[PDB]
């Protein structure tokens, strides 16, 4: 069972792209596609059951050695522990209800076994990346999320804003890349090996905690370098759910809470700075899906800070990942619903009423909403909650600042998250095309995200749940009163005179305008003196006129 | 509507006929002239260079400046790891004799 | 809805700019910049002088805290000692540069464990 | 301040312009639809007590101020219906432009498809 | 020795054939450059991995010309031979049979040679082949061809008079007696350095690439990509090394910031570049750069590496070049501008390009992954820095080539249909190579 | 121009004549860009530094 949870959805993406689909169609190939999730995903339980709960860990040999120079040896092999356990599960539970969703979702697009075998082939490569047990083959896996990732933002390449959100999104992955490959190079070489349970660190030289942090922030989308993820909504709805649930974002995160090898100062800045920047980003957008994106950066903040504050805070980051990636999903599918009930509009001034959706999906942005505002006794209750009592408690100075501007943020999420429930059911109409959607397969797909938001409040990740850390009436019960403070300040939807703050906040800070010129026009125009002025100038050499 | 094979293979050059045969020329471009310009003089740029002011400037502080700062790079580089590894200071080229090429007999 | 209509964009008419490789055109209206914000009007029609002028001050806004916490509070702000643990378990726990046990400031080897957690970056021979 | 085109307008399109990009921006800077209605009517009224205005210079000096105010006051995130320019529908799943097809090209003219030297 | 005889005859004996017998032309022509590849597959199963380093020699008495096999010889020859028949399948007339025969002969009888006057002799015998083949009457460049050949030339003169310096001083020019005799190694070294630094494109003799290897046809585009470029590779693991080893050493930091320089320098330039042939030039600078600082750090296992390195660009390199030249040959441009939408009109094609642009690209599972790691092992054992440069700077390289990918292959459909059999068969080889050595290269 | 009336028309031109940037912008960007994007050649120059002046040190205070 245990090679069945990574090996199955690759095959299930092989036989979606290769000329075997050409027999099948549109609709044999949505068939293949779901059974080979399903049954990915009982063999993950299987393992979540046997490793985590049981405590018996299982390495696989699975292909042999991939390249073995000197004393860099890299082989095929894979390890499954407790955090692999924990992220098996959390990845294909959520890519099976994004595979439901998605065969009816594409239903009408033209080439609907292409994308269905992208969306399986980036749920194997992020499979391979938290089975491996040394960095090569989670290198392969990093990089195999970050290509399916540009295949999936730049799907409709015929839109030239898309093919651009795809380029984007490589060329700042490719950054950290860079620096994260400097840092393996430091670990092996101080190390001298590449396995994770033979990396164990108590004082390197400070450009490996760097350097492998610059690496997880480019893939878990921090600060200056968040700058892809909100172009990323290019892509369409099932993309965006899985981009923000499972793959690519939890990556760095998982990363760093498994190796354990950075300095803690700049992963709580970063973070925290994180976390108060895209939430007040996205209390100033009005696009449903931005908005949806940018919480996903400011929790990605949270799990940060949490892992930064010790072991424990990496327990507790893990488990803020894995109850994250089932309401996040919930989130997106119930915004696709949404907008697909109003026309394909996504701006949230354009919504109201109870009628161009289902019950159903209104339950779904009602739960997941409840359970990212950190509502007391679901799912999202008990890890944002543990991650910021443990940093009530820090000894770190540096910790209280990171407290105050969580605790700053938590209430900007439950104002724009109660702001993009208002806005969608409570108000008057003022859209105009109203076709709600009732299919079999979404509705399905979103009521077993809603039993994974169940099941996080009755089985909890980890032992912290229960598990008092003794603190005041008054600290412990603040969160909750931010909340209301949020949903208050967001139902009675009031507005400040100060416009310059707004369009600042709106317009997101300029980073991006700011980028478009710091680096990138100087690259251009450094290419244009060596090309014109060395190769054409100062090493030409001419000819001899006779 | 041409014919250019016949019922069992046997392709024909139709060189007489009257029917445009499709062939390995079909799907050439047709050429858009001022982009035909603006390649031919991308070609020729080097024609286009002057020693004016800003030429001189940006080939000296980019050019000049980042080979001088690749050359103080390496050097750093060598000097460091031959000081990590135990060596004395070692000969390159135009630095008086000294040592180069440590002894495998020998314990640094 | 597949097959919606899509304005196409025109052929070059005339002579082209030197570095015309800043401009993408894909074969449909309207093309973009190679980056965009590149060149033509930013959104809002703000420019780089008004966030270079805001961020002047907003930057030394966040950074103020994390300055004065940093250098003007220390360990015994804390109501409380970090976690305690026998003699064997805690040797070889704030052997880690990474760990909250440092801040005990009522170890007898306070001081010693905070020398030996100074961050290096070139390791020495 | 209008842009190059604006400028070159009559001055009846020239107001005509001001108003509709007013109410376009109101639309843009308000949570919903059933806010904008009385500013548009607000709008409205504001345009309504410069009408019987006939001083070149004082009409000049109101246009340029409510244009400088447009240009202040442009949203860095306009409204815009899906399927057109600046939507987010469009130029998604265009069809397909006619395209030839060359049939059995490799046994035309065997043994003679390289390249000449 | 007596094989290589026969298989030069019965390669030379395709200018006897008659030229109205078409079919039997075409089928000569492609078994001459057939036969080797299987004889040099024989040589790899004769070859005792751990025997001596280097086996199956042959000396021919006083003439010089001396050979023998080693790893990176084995594995260069191998790739040569895989590369010619697909050249055969690019060419349509007998002189460019004839002369890519000609050159199939100096390649491989240069690349195993063990005297330094026999290199010098086998290798720019193939300098009017090469002048021919740019410049070629109708479509070719006689400036390219005029550069190329002038800048290869003035590299040889320089190596010359050091090589019979070295000969004068110890009495023979055999590699073996060379390593072991005491010489003045300044002046040999600046010889070796310069015709070496001329054939690896190293700035600042660097300027005939661009022009040589986009004038040639496509055919010239593969062999000069794919193989010429190493032969300053293999001068360095082969005679450079062994003979003037302090040489090597004190020219480090100059070398060091050739490499640097000339990978950064090219990077930049490769992004401005409007021609897909000329992207797909520019790019084989900076891989070469990273292969000649790997040969000088001598660090870890700095000739595997490097050789590793010369197999994947020999591997993907040509494919790019094929690709752009199944786009020339049926839409007679190479221009950006004339191209849009290739994915909806050639799917084929454009995933053979997307393939070899992630392999160029230095993406896992191909084998420039592995290559570029273990370069960089290498480089970094020296110092951290020297490794750091190459690192930070892979934006820049994905940068033109994921540019060069979106504009030729999104947008508005317009362009050539799919591929061929004959053009998937030209590419095939290299596919296949790259999967093997990308994902199971050893055992 | 059968989608002018639906889409808008081709006579609003592109502002920007594709001129290189001005020296001294492209200057201290570049600047910048080597100070962020190679910053640990600075650190461990600041190391060779802080470690020779400390050697200094020693041989001055030693030798007296
Ligand atoms: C988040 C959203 C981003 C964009 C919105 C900007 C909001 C900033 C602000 O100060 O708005 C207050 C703003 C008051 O502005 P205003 O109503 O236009 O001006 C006051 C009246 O003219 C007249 O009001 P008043 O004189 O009766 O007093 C009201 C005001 C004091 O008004 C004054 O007279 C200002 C004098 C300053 C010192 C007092 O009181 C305060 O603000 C005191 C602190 C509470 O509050 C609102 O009405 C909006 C409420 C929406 C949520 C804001 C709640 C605070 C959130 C805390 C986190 C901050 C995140 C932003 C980071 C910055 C980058
Ligand atoms: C005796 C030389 C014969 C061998 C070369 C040959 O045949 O050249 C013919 C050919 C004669 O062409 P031309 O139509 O009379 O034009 C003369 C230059 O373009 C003159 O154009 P220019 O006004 O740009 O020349 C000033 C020249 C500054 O000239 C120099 O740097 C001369 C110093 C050379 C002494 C060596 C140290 O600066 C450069 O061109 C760049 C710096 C050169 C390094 O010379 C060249 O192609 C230029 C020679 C430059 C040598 C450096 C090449 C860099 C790689
Ligand atoms: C400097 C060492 C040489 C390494 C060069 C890199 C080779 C590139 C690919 C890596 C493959 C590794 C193969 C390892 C086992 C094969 C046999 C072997 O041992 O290798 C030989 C040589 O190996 C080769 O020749 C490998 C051939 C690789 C070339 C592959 C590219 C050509 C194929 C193109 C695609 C064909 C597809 C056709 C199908 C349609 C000798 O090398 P060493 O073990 O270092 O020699 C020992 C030294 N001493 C005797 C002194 C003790
Ligand atoms: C022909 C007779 C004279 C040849 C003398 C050559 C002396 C050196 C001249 C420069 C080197 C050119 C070598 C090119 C070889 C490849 C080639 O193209 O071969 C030729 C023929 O080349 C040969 O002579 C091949 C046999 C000699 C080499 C092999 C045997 C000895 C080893 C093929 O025929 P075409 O080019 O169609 O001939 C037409 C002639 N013309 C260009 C003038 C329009
Ligand atoms: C072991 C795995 C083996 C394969 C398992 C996967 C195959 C089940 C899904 C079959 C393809 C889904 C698409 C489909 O069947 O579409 C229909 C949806 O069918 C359904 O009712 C839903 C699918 C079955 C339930 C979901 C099965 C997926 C497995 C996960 C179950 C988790 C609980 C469309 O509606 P209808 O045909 O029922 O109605 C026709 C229409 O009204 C008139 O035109
Ligand atoms: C002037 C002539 C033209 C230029 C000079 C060409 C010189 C001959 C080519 C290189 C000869 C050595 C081949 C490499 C090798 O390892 O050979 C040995 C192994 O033999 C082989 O398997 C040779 C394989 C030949 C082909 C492989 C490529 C090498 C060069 C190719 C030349 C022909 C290519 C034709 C292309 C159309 C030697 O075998 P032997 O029995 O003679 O030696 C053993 C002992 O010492 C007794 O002397
Ligand atoms: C364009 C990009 C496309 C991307 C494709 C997907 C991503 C791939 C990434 C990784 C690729 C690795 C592929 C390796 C191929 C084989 C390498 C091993 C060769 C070999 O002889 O090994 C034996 C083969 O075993 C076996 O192979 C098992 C025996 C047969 C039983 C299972 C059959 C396989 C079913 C797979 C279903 C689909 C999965 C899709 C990946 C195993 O033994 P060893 O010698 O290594 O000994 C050690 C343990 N005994
Ligand atoms: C009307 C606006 C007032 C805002 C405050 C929220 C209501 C609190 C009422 C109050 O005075 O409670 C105090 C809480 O203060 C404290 O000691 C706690 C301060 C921080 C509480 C913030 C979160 C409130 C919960 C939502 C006393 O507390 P007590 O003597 O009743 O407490 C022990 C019994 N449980
Ligand atoms: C010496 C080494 C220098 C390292 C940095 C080099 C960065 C070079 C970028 C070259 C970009 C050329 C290609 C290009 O313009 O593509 C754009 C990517 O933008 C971008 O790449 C914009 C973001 C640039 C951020 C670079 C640094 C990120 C980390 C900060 C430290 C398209 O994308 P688009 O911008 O038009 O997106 C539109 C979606 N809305
Ligand atoms: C390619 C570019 C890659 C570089 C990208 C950005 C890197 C920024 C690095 C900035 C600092 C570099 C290191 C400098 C400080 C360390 C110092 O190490 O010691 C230097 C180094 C080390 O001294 P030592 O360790 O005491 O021996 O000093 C030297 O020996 C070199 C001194 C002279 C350097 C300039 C020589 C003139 C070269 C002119 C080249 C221009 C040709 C133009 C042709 C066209």
């Amino acid at each position: 069972m245990f090679l069945l949870s990574v090996f199955f959805p690759l095959l299930g993406g092989l036989v979606n792209t290769s000329p075997i689909a050409r027999f099948l169609g549109h609709r044999g190939s949505s068939i293949i596609a779901i059974g080979c999730m399903v049954v990915a995903f009982i063999s993950s339980v299987v393992i979540y059951y046997e490793v985590v709960f049981m405590g018996c860990a299982v390495s696989v040999d699975v292909f042999g050695t991939w390249f073995s120079v000197g004393t860099f040896h890299a082989g095929w092999t894979f390890n499954f522990d407790l955090l692999t356990a924990n992220m098996l599960f959390t990845v294909t539970g959520v890519s099976m209800a994004v595979h439901m969703y998605a065969c009816d979702y594409m239903r009408q697009d033209p080439h609907l076994n292409l994308f269905l075998g992208y969306l399986s082939y980036f749920t194997g490569f992020m499979c391979v990346l938290v089975a491996a047990d040394n960095l090569l083959v989670m290198l392969v896996g990093w990089e195999g999320i970050g290509v399916c990732s540009y295949l999936l933002i730049g799907y409709w390449s015929h839109r030239l804003s898309a093919v651009k959100s795809a380029q984007k999104a490589i060329l700042v992955n490719r950054v950290s890349d860079g620096l994260l490959m400097w840092g393996v190079l430091w670990v092996w070489y101080h190390l001298g090996s590449l396995e994770y349970d033979l990396l164990n660190v108590y004082s390197a030289s400070g450009f490996v905690g760097l350097s492998i942090l610059i690496g997880a922030m480019g893939k878990s989308a921090q600060i200056l370098f968040h700058v892809w993820l909100a172009d990323a909504m290019e892509g369409p709805t099932p993309v965006s759910a899985l981009i923000h649930a499972a793959t690519l974002v939890t990556a760095g995160v998982y990363l760093l809470v498994r190796l354990h090898i950075h300095d803690e100062m700049f992963v709580i800045i970063v973070g925290s700075l994180t976390a108060f920047m895209a939430g007040v980003f996205g209390a100033t957008q009005s696009d449903l899906k931005r908005v949806i994106a940018y919480s996903t950066c400011s929790q990605l903040g949270y799990m940060m800070v949490s892992l930064g504050l010790g072991e424990t805070g990496g327990e507790a980051s893990m488990g803020h990942l894995m109850t994250h990636a089932s309401f996040k999903a919930a989130l997106f599918l119930a915004a696709g619903m949404v907008i697909s009930g109003n026309g394909g509009n996504q701006h949230i001034a354009r919504y109201g009423g109870s009628a161009h959706s289902a019950m159903f999906t209104m339950l779904t942005l009602m739960v997941a909403s409840l359970s990212l505002i950190g509502w007391p006794e679901l799912s999202g209750f008990y890890s944002k909650e543990t991650i910021l009592n443990l940093a009530a408690i820090c000894a770190d100075p540096i910790a209280d600042v990171a407290h105050t501007l969580l605790l700053l943020t938590a209430m900007l999420t439950s104002a724009y998250t109660t702001k993009l429930f208002y806005q969608c059911f409570m108000v008057d109409f003022s859209g105009s095309s109203v076709t709600p959607v009732r299919n079999v397969l979404p509705i399905l797909a979103m009521a077993i995200l809603l039993l994974d938001i169940m099941l996080k409040v009755w089985v909890g990740t980890n032992l912290l749940s229960g598990m008092l850390f003794f603190l005041p009436w008054g600290v412990k019960t603040l969160p909750f009163g931010l909340m209301v403070a949020g949903i208050l300040t967001a139902t009675a939807a009031v507005g400040s005179e100060r416009f310059t703050l707004i369009r600042f906040c709106g317009s997101r800070w300029g980073f991006d305008q700011l980028f478009a010129r710091s680096p990138v026009n100087p690259i251009f125009d450094l290419g244009r003196i060596t090309w014109a002025i060395g190769d054409r100038g100062l090493l030409s050499v001419g000819n001899l006129r006779a | 509507e041409a014919k250019q094979f016949t019922p069992d293979g046997k392709y024909m050059p139709g060189i007489f006929s009257k029917a445009k045969p499709l062939d390995r020329s079909t799907q050439w471009v047709h050429k858009n002239p001022y982009i035909e310009a603006w390649y031919y003089r991308r070609d020729h740029f080097e024609n286009e260079f002057v020693w004016n002011y800003r030429t001189t400037i940006e080939a000296l502080w980019f050019l000049g400046g980042f080979t001088a700062a690749a050359y103080a790079l390496s050097v750093f580089a060598f000097r460091q790891a031959d000081r990590r590894s135990g060596y004395p200071k070692r000969q390159i080229l135009g630095d008086e004799p000294a040592m180069v090429l440590p002894d495998e007999r020998q314990f640094y | 809805g597949a097959g919606a209509p899509v304005k196409l964009a025109p052929r070059p008419d005339k002579p082209l700019p030197t570095w015309y490789e800043l401009w993408w055109d894909n074969g449909y209206y309207p093309g973009q910049p190679a980056a965009d914000f590149m060149f033509g009007a930013w959104p809002g029609n703000m420019t780089e002088t008004y966030y270079l002028r805001f961020w002047s001050v907003f930057g030394l806004a966040l950074a103020a805290p994390f300055y004065y916490v940093a250098n003007f509070t220390d360990e015994t702000r804390m109501p409380m000692v970090p976690q305690q643990y026998p003699a064997e378990v805690r040797d070889v726990l704030v052997q880690r540069r990474n760990s909250m046990l440092k801040h005990d400031f009522s170890a007898p080897d306070f001081k010693e464990v905070k020398d030996r957690a100074k961050i290096y970056w070139t390791p020495m021979y | 301040m209008a842009s190059e085109v604006v400028l070159a307008l009559p001055h009846k399109l020239r107001v005509m312009r001001m108003y509709r990009t007013g109410l376009k921006e109101l639309i843009n800077w308000s949570a919903n639809r059933h806010e904008w209605y009385p500013r548009a009517y607000a709008l409205r009224q504001e345009f309504e007590d410069s009408k019987a205005l006939t001083d070149r210079e004082e009409i000049r000096k109101k246009l340029e101020h409510g244009e400088e105010l447009l240009a202040r006051f442009r949203h860095w995130e306009p409204l815009i219906k899906p399927e057109f320019v600046g939507g987010t529908a469009y130029s998604i799943n265009p069809a397909q432009p006619k395209l030839k097809f060359i049939p059995n090209y490799d046994a035309m003219d065997e043994y003679k498809k390289g390249d000449h030297l | 020795m007596f094989i290589s005889v026969l298989l030069i005859l019965f390669a030379l004996c395709v200018t006897l054939i008659p030229e109205a017998h078409y079919h039997m032309v075409r089928v000569w022509s492609f078994v001459a450059t057939i036969i080797p590849m299987w004889v040099v597959t024989w040589m790899w199963w004769n070859f005792d991995a751990s025997g001596h380093g280097l086996q199956m020699l042959v000396i021919l008495g006083r003439s010089h010309l001396a050979f023998g096999i080693d790893g990176v010889a084995l594995s260069l020859m191998l790739l040569t031979t895989v590369l010619f028949p697909i050249c055969m399948m690019l060419l349509r007339t007998v002189a460019g049979f004839m002369t890519f025969i000609l050159l199939e002969v100096l390649v491989l009888s240069a690349l195993c040679v063990l005297d330094l006057l026999g290199f010098y002799i086998l290798f720019e015998a193939s300098l009017i082949l090469l002048f021919l083949l740019i410049g070629r009457a109708p479509y070719g460049s006689l400036e390219a061809a005029y550069k190329i050949v002038l800048y290869t030339m003035a590299g040889s003169l320089v190596l010359l008079p050091t090589l019979f310096m070295i000969y004068s001083e110890c009495g023979t020019t055999n590699v073996l007696y060379m390593t072991c005799a005491y010489n003045h190694q300044t002046v040999l070294g600046w010889g070796l350095l310069a015709v070496l630094a001329v054939k690896i494109p190293l700035m600042p003799v660097h300027l005939w690439l661009p022009e040589a290897h986009v004038a040639a046809p496509t055919a010239g585009s593969v062999l000069l990509a794919g193989v010429l470029l190493k032969l300053g590779g293999i001068g360095f693991l082969r005679f450079m090394l062994p003979v003037v080893p302090e040489f090597c050493v004190s020219v480090f930091p100059l070398v060091s910031t050739l490499c640097l320089v000339s990978f950064l320098f090219s990077t930049l330039s490769t992004l401005r570049q409007i021609d897909l042939k000329k992207i797909v030039a520019y790019s084989s600078i900076a891989h070469m750069s990273m292969v000649t600082l790997a040969i000088f750090s001598q660090s870890e296992f700095s000739a595997y590496s490097s050789s590793f390195l010369m197999i994947a660009h020999g591997l993907i390199s040509p494919a790019l070049f094929l690709i752009v030249g199944i786009l020339y040959d049926r839409a007679h441009t190479k221009f950006i501008l004339y191209f849009s939408g290739l994915g909806a009109s050639m799917p084929i094609g454009s995933t053979l390009f997307f393939l070899f642009t992630l392999g160029n690209l230095a993406f896992p599972l191909f084998p420039n992954f592995i290559a570029e790691v273990l370069c960089m092992v290498s480089i970094f054992a020296v110092h951290e820095l020297l490794a750091y440069v190459f690192c930070v700077c892979q934006v820049l390289g994905a940068a033109y080539g994921f540019w060069a990918f979106n504009r030729v292959v999104h947008g508005l459909p317009r362009g050539p249909a799919d591929v061929t059999r004959t053009e998937f068969h030209t590419v095939l080889p290299l596919l296949i190579g790259a999967v093997w050595l990308g994902i199971k290269p050893m055992a | 121009t059968s989608l002018d009336h639906v889409f808008g028309d081709n006579s609003n031109k592109l502002n920007y004549n594709f001129e290189p940037m001005g020296m001294g912008s492209l200057f201290i960007r570049t600047m910048v860009m080597v100070g962020v994007f190679f910053f640990p050649v600075f650190i461990m120059i600041n190391d060779d530094y802080k470690y020779t002046s400390f050697l200094d040190k020693v041989a001055a205070a030693k030798a007296a």
